[PDB]
């Protein structure tokens, strides 16, 4: 009659009941996601109720037991993930309150448009409309006009929202026996327990800064090399040694730097790689690429996929008959069913989404023998990190070349290589310091360091001092910028992107190390190795039974995240960018604005 | 020999109100299933299942039983787990052929063919060859037990079979044809 067995019979229940309706909650998803009707989305509801209240009432059963007495190791994780006051530590009010203002703010944000001065038959929306402004045009005056405004309807209006938003967010964070939200979110890395495995919740800052130092030289460099370029465009519009405007960055909010492939390419005389006319001239459909990624997974020793994934997964899009919306996606509704959901057309990206969703579903696939609780990531990183390694394996020349769809006579030559680079680089090396910001901002807020009246004065200040980004126009405290954000407008986390990058760059060249790769990490492939892929399964199928430090050392060998192969994988491209700006300014200052 | 009436019937039994059907008095030849019935497992763990037509049997016993994909294995010598240790045992020297098939056409429904019912939970172990049907309400703690709500626990749960399950969740219907040479 001890209390271990009771706890192990209550998830025992547990586990049958939640494995049936989350099925019916994933299938009636599905459904609904497939077509448009009414009465499916009445079904959506019906279900998605269901299911909410089936958790809300097994979640108090599970209180009986405290959790000092538990010498497991095991169902311990499962009874803290049950065990956690969902939304019941607020009154009714706070609730209702809360979820007020978070549909609110969600709605305010999804209905968002902007009408031209002194045209009021025209109003464009935020996307499409804005989106195509900053994306494809190379005027001046219209872009700013158009960052000046959708921030200052958007912010003047949403803060007032936001501030209770925060207040009654921390309320909550101090009612669960928290320090703050940003301690909320920082509680997700934290593994407490087993010795030699600790990793508290304040150390990822410190390892956050301590990691972000190093690679500051690399992008010191790169970001010196696009100034100098930019001055062909804008020729009478750029400081000489200020910062960048955040106003020509080709983003609404430059998240990444994509869009400035042909206005900075190194050698603009030879065209890049794209594999369009041989794919069309052997008639390819959707079945040959899905094939062609299923014999590049087996290649390694990995698992196929199911007899069922074939026949109830749709590849192309239905035409009107149906409607449906177009965003790949590969889902995991349980008991053995595996499905992807992508409208497909013959294209380079659509064949490199089918290998980032077909990693997904094996990363799925994986752990499927781990009880309900424990079926996900180590941690909010591994999962798109994982996906994406395939696709830097499988985009390399030497990959195509390889498997007929080249000439086999195709000399590869030294100079697509740094347009290939340059073109990696401008979506991945870029986007770090925007995340550092963001995260520095908001767990500051949370924690409550700058005070109400002196937001803008730390916020712009660390745009010039880690992005290099300098307002074009003086703000006041009437602006909210900052909310303007999908990921800042609704409830959500913005540090899974570091450690992404982090990590899918240690897991390439852990790989191509034990798969007897010669030469540069940026020619390497995965393939033909039985070495890389018994190292990653033995990651793949842990799940999340076991700390996230030991499953990394089980691929990396090290139990910190490491930067090092984040610069292994730009040594060319660092060695180019040193010789080209010899005679060039270093650095940026504070002192030029536009405006003064 | 009678073996239409169970190898092609029409409804099977759940895991804890297993049939123990009798045959005797004929022949043991089943060809016939060999062309009827495409077997995908077949396991004799006693003498040759070719040399199974040179003796004949008398007091088989047999079973029907509707369990999931990845439980077939269970039902062995010599295993461990719920199944084995709360619904149906085997014995260390059986003697006999396991034979399993999938009947996903004709025991599926798509609101949930909910028909089936297994044992989960038992303060006790069982015995080779026993059949349990009790339904008395389940005691977890030191309180006195009255109906479900609380610990007490209901010892029987059901299956949700769909068509669209995977393999492992699918059900193979055994039927367990447990004929001992000795006793025959
Ligand atoms: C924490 O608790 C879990 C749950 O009780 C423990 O899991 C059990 O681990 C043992 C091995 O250490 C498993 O034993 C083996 O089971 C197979 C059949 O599944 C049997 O053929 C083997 O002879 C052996 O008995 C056991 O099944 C497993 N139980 C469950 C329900 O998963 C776990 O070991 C505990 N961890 C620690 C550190 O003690
Ligand atoms: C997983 O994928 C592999 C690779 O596609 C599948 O391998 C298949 O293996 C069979 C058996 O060797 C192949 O069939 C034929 O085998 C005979 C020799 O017995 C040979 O003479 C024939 O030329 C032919 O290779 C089959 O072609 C091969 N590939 C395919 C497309 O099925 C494997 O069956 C898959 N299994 C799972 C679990 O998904
Ligand atoms: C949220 O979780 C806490 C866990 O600390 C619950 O706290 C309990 O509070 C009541 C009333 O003060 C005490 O009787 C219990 O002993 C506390 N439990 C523990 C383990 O400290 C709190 O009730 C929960 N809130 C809910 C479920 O609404
Ligand atoms: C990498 O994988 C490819 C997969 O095709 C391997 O190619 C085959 O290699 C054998 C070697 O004798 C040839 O006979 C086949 O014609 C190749 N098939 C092709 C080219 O489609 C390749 O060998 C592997 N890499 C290495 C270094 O072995
Ligand atoms: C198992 O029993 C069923 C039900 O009696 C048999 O089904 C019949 O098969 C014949 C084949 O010619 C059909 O003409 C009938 O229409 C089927 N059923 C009905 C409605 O009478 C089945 O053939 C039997 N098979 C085995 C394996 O013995
Ligand atoms: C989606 O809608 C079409 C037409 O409205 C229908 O034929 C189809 O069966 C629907 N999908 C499902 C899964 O029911
Ligand atoms: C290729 O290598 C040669 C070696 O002399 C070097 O001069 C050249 O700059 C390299 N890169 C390109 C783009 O050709
Ligand atoms: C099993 O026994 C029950 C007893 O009522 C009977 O109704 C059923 O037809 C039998 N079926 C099999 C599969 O032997
Ligand atoms: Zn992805």
């Amino acid at each position: 009659s001890t209390i271990e067995e009771q706890a192990k019979t209550f998830l025992d229940k547990f586990n049958h009941e939640a494995e049936d309706l989350f099925y019916q909650s994933s299938l009636a998803s599905w459904n609904y996601n497939t077509n448009i009707t009414e009465e499916n989305v009445q079904n959506m509801n019906n279900a998605g109720d269901k299911w909410s209240a089936f958790l809300k009432e097994q979640s108090t059963l599970a209180q009986m037991y405290p959790l000092q007495e538990i010498q497991n190791l095991t169902v311990k994780l499962q009874l803290q993930a049950l065990q956690q006051n969902g939304s019941s530590v607020l009154s009714e009010d706070k609730s209702k309150r809360l979820n007020t203002i978070l549909n609110t703010m969600s709605t305010i944000y999804s209905t968002g448009k902007v009408c031209n001065p002194d045209n009021p038959q025209e109003c464009l929306l935020l996307e499409p409309g804005l989106n195509e402004i900053m994306a494809n045009s190379l005027d001046y005056n219209e872009r700013l006009w158009a960052w000046e405004s959708w921030r200052s309807e958007v912010g003047k209006q949403l803060r007032p929202l936001y501030e209770e938003y925060v207040v009654l967010k921390n309320e909550m964070a101090r009612a669960n026996h928290y320090e703050d939200y940003g301690d909320y979110w920082r509680g997700d890395y934290e593994v407490n327990g087993v010795d030699g495995y600790d990793y508290s919740r304040g150390q990822l800052i410190e390892d956050v800064e301590h990691t972000f130092e190093e690679i500051k030289p690399l992008y010191e460099h790169l970001h010196a090399y696009v100034r100098a370029k930019l001055m062909n465009a804008y020729p009478s519009y750029i400081s000489p040694i200020g910062c960048l405007p955040a106003h020509l960055l080709g983003d609404m909010w430059g998240r990444f730097w994509t869009n400035l492939y042909s206005l900075t390419v190194p050698f603009g005389q030879k065209p890049n790689i794209d594999v369009t006319d041989a794919m069309v001239d052997q008639a390819w459909d959707a079945q040959r690429i899905f094939k062609e990624a299923e014999k590049f997974f087996v290649s390694v020793g990995l698992p196929n996929m199911t007899q069922g994934f074939w026949e109830n997964s749709m590849l192309t899009d239905p035409g009107n008959v149906q409607k449906a919306v177009c965003h790949p996606t590969a889902w995991d509704l349980g008991k053995g069913d595996f499905r992807i959901l992508m409208c497909t057309k013959v294209t380079m990206d659509d064949f490199l989404t089918a290998h980032h969703e077909m990693g997904h579903i094996q990363y799925d696939m994986a752990y499927a023998a781990q009880p309900f609780l424990l079926r996900n990531g180590a941690n909010e990183g591994f999962h798109e990190a994982v996906g994406e390694i395939m696709s830097l394996s499988a985009a390399t020349p030497k990959h195509l070349k390889s498997i007929g769809l080249l000439s086999p006579d195709f000399q590869e030559d030294n100079e697509t290589e740094i347009n290939f680079l340059l073109k990696q680089a401008l979506t991945i090396v870029g986007t770090l310091p925007f995340t550092y910001m963001l995260e520095k901002w908001r767990w500051m807020v949370f924690k409550g360091e700058i005070p109400k009246d002196q937001w803008m004065k730390k916020w712009w200040e660390m745009k010039r001092e880690i992005v290099g980004v300098v307002e074009p126009v003086p703000h006041d405290e009437t602006y909210c910028d900052p909310a303007s954000l999908f990921h800042v407008s609704n409830d959500y986390s913005f540090i899974r992107y570091y450690t992404r990058t982090l990590y899918q760059f240690q897991f390439q060249e852990a790989l191509c190390q034990a798969a007897k790769h010669e030469g540069p990490l940026h020619k390497c492939d995965i393939s033909n190795s039985t070495e890389a892929g018994q190292k990653l399964f033995n990651m793949l199928r842990l799940g999340k039974s076991e700390p996230w430090t030991l499953a990394l050392e089980n691929v990396v060998g090290a139990k910190n995240m490491n930067v090092r192969p984040l610069l292994n994988y730009f040594e060319p491209l660092f060695t180019w960018l040193k010789d080209q700006n010899k005679n060039s300014f270093v650095g940026w200052s504070t002192d030029w604005s536009p405006y003064a | 020999c009678p073996f239409h009436e169970v190898f092609n019937a029409t409804r099977f039994a759940s895991v804890y109100a297993w049939n123990r059907t009798r045959i005797s008095n004929c022949v043991a030849d089943y060809s016939v299933l060999y062309n009827f019935a495409p077997f995908f497992a077949f396991k004799c763990y006693g003498v040759s299942p070719t040399k199974l037509n040179d003796l004949c049997f008398t007091n088989v016993y047999a079973d029907s039983f509707v369990i999931k994909g990845n439980e077939v294995s269970q039902i062995a010598p010599g295993q461990t787990g719920n199944i084995a240790d709360y619904n149906y045992k085997l014995p260390d020297d059986f003697t006999g052929c396991v034979i399993a098939w999938n009947s996903n056409k004709l025991d599926s429904k798509h609101s949930g063919n909910y028909d089936y019912w297994y044992r989960s939970f038992r303060k006790s172990k069982l015995k080779p060859f026993e059949r349990d049907i009790s339904t008395e309400i389940y005691q977890a703690g030191n309180k006195p037990c009255k109906g479900k709500g609380p610990n007490c626990y209901f010892p029987l749960q059901s299956y949700g079979f769909r068509p669209t399950y995977g393999v492992g969740h699918q059900p193979y219907r055994v039927v367990v044809l447990s004929f001992e040479l000795l006793h025959a």
